């Protein structure tokens, strides 16, 4: 049973990476990951992908906050799932999530693209993305 | 045989989120069990666990957490927040949903703790919490 | 593999074979006597590159967020 | 194959303490929870609690919360129930059982007996019941507490044997007899020895029964 | 905290009969109910989970049904090894309570007690008190009557008897009746007799020795 | 393993696409816009539905979402926003015990403002259990 759950982690100052071992994160039988590459799965099959991101929307506006999981003519990414919440307000918090059945092929890599890692909540189960065979 | 539980809230109690698995559309299957409003993980394995709350300065929150012996005790898996601020002129509404896939041991105890209970829209359509083995 | 963007790797055999041309989807894979069979996409179906995709994308209309066209070969050229 | 074995039941005085051990074998011990279920003499079944040997994530029947504590030692495939300030209610057979899914008690142990009384242990005396198809036996008399084990020819002569439910004599001690019917012809060929074992007094005899 | 209620305290039935036991839940419980058969002294056995699925190795003659609030256990062709106390149990929520249980006594072709009597062991005489046991081997039904005569003096207050359980192969009860008195009283008399009355016998049988 | 994933499509001048991009139907699973989605096997399914919206009012939108089936409501999510550009997305998933031949459809309150840019509006099903 190939599967993955990765947790958000804060990088450099303004960016974003994904954790694979801490807390709840885990990768199963030889499923692969590396921040600059994405998540690859060891089996051909139908998977359920998911992604949820928590934000702290506290303005000094009109934030154009979006969410995306995509996969990779090879260097031409394919958008799979996408959610978005634009929010204009010191204050606010919001969370954006989606999941869906994608037929993935062995070795294909899936990553997540966030519009505003400047304001992504990292308090535990707020940001994560993952996959499971069905 | 693969376990799955689907719990809905009891609408009679409105001022507390009590999980029940008695209705036609709420159930325990193949080994899931209850224990003081917690769901007892029937077998060690990979589960997709999900939950949704709906709401009708005010703070709103809803987390699905896993109970542990060690360090933090109550370890959240799925959390989400939402601020609503005075200036309320409309029948505002809000739906925090979230699910994911986790590694769980037998006898693990899933429970949910939410802020903003009296605003909950108790129903088989809206407020629920369940998980299924993969 | 070999030279790219006209060829792709099929792992069911250990020989890399031809991509499909814009406006088509794969109707059958490489054998070791056959090359990738293609087929032209349907009305409102479109693709944009040599693709090892087995199904065509969807031509959408222009969402009032329009100069034409659409067709099997390139898309809603909205602007 | 799967084997659960309780041990350590016996005599405990009221307000006392006792710990029971459950030895596991024949399944990877650390990916299955151990339950403890009890039953007061000739009564229903009662679930006490459970322990996950991997993460110690115990879950109690609140009836025993903060009075019973279930532990485990995965280095020895063993589950533990320690029971503090024991009483009458608590005198029972104590079973350990590991399930399939959590709530399906699948495999049981043999169970072990905790008797809660004030009185002191006592070993039993073993007297033969010589024959006069013939029928012979073993009188195991004046012992406390339950239980006693009787088997014949070391578990060989299994058929036709009736080891009676013990009796509570007015003396405050238990007594029972173990009778078995054999061929009247071969009381000269076969040896008939009865194995008695009363753990709470570490008494353990083989009594050979034969005519006079 | 749910309670369970089993319908018959006990029940008598004959080999091959259809035995049906009901258990009622104090609330709706989806279909999370189990059924266990025990036996004497030995541990319970899992017969049914999730209300109707048989467990591995459970004879087909065992079958579970029930919907939400009321559940039922049925045996089609009641064997003699099909004898125990059958507990229902809500597996729905902790602390996973059991009903009272249901005891089954299998009916059979009335048997006669093969009676025996035993002279107190010399070893036991050594210690100052003497017991004479009477045995009623493999009989039916349990209902029986044993009486001690010491030179035809009816004894009372010194007789102690215990019956086994229904045997798992021939459904017969077996009885012991220990008679205890001091050594003095024992040697003061001569004729010791155990008098048994049951249907299995035409007329009340007696057995005796003297010394 | 019966399954379905459908994508939102603009029709008239809302429908569901079953073949393009990501959409698909497996072994004999059925669909037709005026009817809904039928599954070939009795069992426990996990249903999900996510809808992306484009709020651009010149208020208080009562934007809701739900999958049904005298119809039966199964799953429901909602967001009212009062609040130029105002994008929001509403989503939900849940286990339903569906029977062969039964149809599950999606009902949206505000098709005037549902975003269609790819994986923004879609609904689907997967069997998980029962047998």
């Amino acid at each position: 049973l190939p599967a993955a759950h990765l947790i958000g982690a804060p990088l450099k100052g303004q960016g974003l990476g994904w954790e694979t071992t801490k807390e709840q994160a885990f990768l199963t039988s030889g499923t692969q990951f590396s921040d600059a590459e994405g998540l690859a799965l060891p089996q051909d099959g139908l998977y359920y992908l998911y992604c949820l991101v928590g934000y702290r929307g506290r303005a000094p506006q009109g934030r154009s906050v979006t969410l995306r999981s995509s996969l990779y003519g090879p260097g031409t990414p394919e958008l799979l799932l996408e959610g978005a919440e634009t929010v204009t307000p010191p204050l606010w918090y919001t969370s954006v999530g989606f999941g869906g059945l994608v037929q993935l092929r062995r070795g294909e890599r899936v990553y997540v693209n966030i519009s505003h890692p400047d304001m992504v909540d990292f308090a535990r189960g707020k940001t994560f993305f993952g996959a499971v065979m069905v | 045989k693969k376990p799955a539980a689907h719990l809905i809230g009891d609408p009679s109690k409105q001022n507390s989120l009590l999980w029940r698995a008695n209705t036609d559309r709420a159930f325990l299957q193949d080994g899931f069990s209850l224990s003081n409003n917690s769901l007892l993980v029937p077998t060690s394995g990979i589960y997709f666990v999900y939950s949704q709350v709906v709401f009708s300065p005010l703070y709103l929150a809803h987390e699905v957490q896993l109970f542990s012996s060690q360090y933090p005790f109550h370890v959240p898996l799925l959390s989400s927040q939402k601020m609503v601020y005075p200036g309320l002129q409309e029948p505002w509404l809000h739906s925090m949903y979230h699910g994911a896939a986790f590694q769980l041991t037998q006898g693990d105890q899933l429970s949910t703790h939410t802020d903003g209970i009296p605003h909950l829209v108790l129903s088989p359509s809206t407020v629920f919490f369940g998980a299924f083995a993969l | 593999c070999r030279d790219q963007e006209k060829e792709y790797y099929e792992p069911q055999h250990r020989i890399c074979c031809s991509r499909c041309p814009p406006g088509t989807y794969v109707s059958a894979k490489c054998s070791r006597i056959r090359d990738t069979v293609c087929a032209t996409c349907a009305e409102n179906s479109y693709n944009e590159h040599w693709n090892y995709l087995t199904i065509c994308q969807l031509c959408r209309p222009c969402d009032p967020v329009e100069i034409a066209p659409c067709t099997s070969k390139r898309k809603t050229q909205c602007r | 194959e799967v084997q659960l074995v309780e041990s350590g039941g016996g005599l405990v005085q009221p307000g006392g303490s006792l710990r029971l051990s459950c030895a596991a074998s024949g399944y990877t011990f650390t990916s299955y929870v151990i339950h403890w279920v009890r039953q007061a003499p000739g009564k229903g079944l009662e679930w006490v609690g459970y322990n996950n040997p991997y993460n110690a994530g115990t879950n109690y029947n609140e009836k025993f919360k903060g009075r019973f504590t279930i532990s485990s030692d995965k280095s020895k495939n063993t589950a533990y129930l320690q029971m503090n300030s024991l009483r009458a209610e608590d005198t029972a057979v104590y079973y350990c059982s590991r399930p399939t899914m959590l709530p399906w008690f699948a495999y049981w142990g043999q169970g072990t007996l905790v008797t809660v009384s004030s009185a002191s242990t006592k070993g039993p005396s073993v007297f033969p019941l010589a024959p006069s198809t013939a029928a012979l036996g073993c009188l195991v008399k004046d012992y406390f507490p339950e239980p006693v084990t009787v088997s014949w020819n070391s578990g060989a002569l299994t058929s036709g044997v009736h080891t009676f439910p013990a009796v509570l004599q007015s003396s405050g001690l238990y007594s029972l007899s173990s009778v078995v019917t054999v061929p009247s012809s071969s009381l000269g060929t076969q040896t008939y020895i009865c194995n008695v074992n009363h753990k709470p007094s570490n008494t353990k005899v083989d009594k050979k029964v034969e005519p006079k | 905290d749910i309670q369970m209620t089993q319908s018959p305290s006990s029940l008598s039935a004959s080999v091959g009969d259809r035995v049906t036991i009901t258990c009622r839940a104090s609330q709706a419980v989806s279909s999370a109910v189990a059924w266990y058969q025990q036996k004497p002294g030995k541990a319970p056995k899992l017969l049914i989970y999730s209300a109707s699925h048989r467990y591995t190795g459970v004879p087909s003659r065992f079958s579970g049904s029930g919907s939400g609030t009321d559940f039922t256990l049925t045996i089609s062709s009641l064997q003699p090894e099909d004898f125990a106390t059958y507990y229902c149990q809500e597996s729905y929520s902790t602390p996973w309570t059991f009903g009272q249980g249901t005891k089954v006594e299998i009916k059979r072709t009335v048997a006669a007690p093969s009676v025996f009597i035993f002279p107190p062991s010399d070893e036991q005489l050594k210690s100052g008190t003497a017991s004479v046991v009477c045995l009623l081997n493999n009989f039916y039904p349990r209902e029986a009557k044993v009486q001690w005569k010491v030179d035809n003096a009816l004894q009372s207050g010194n007789s102690q008897e215990s019956v086994t359980e229904q045997d798992s192969k021939d459904s017969t009860y077996s009885l012991s009746s220990t008679l205890t008195l001091s050594k003095a009283d024992y040697e003061k008399h001569k004729v010791y007799a155990c008098e048994v009355t049951h249907q299995g016998l035409s007329s009340p049988v007696t057995k005796s020795f003297n010394r």
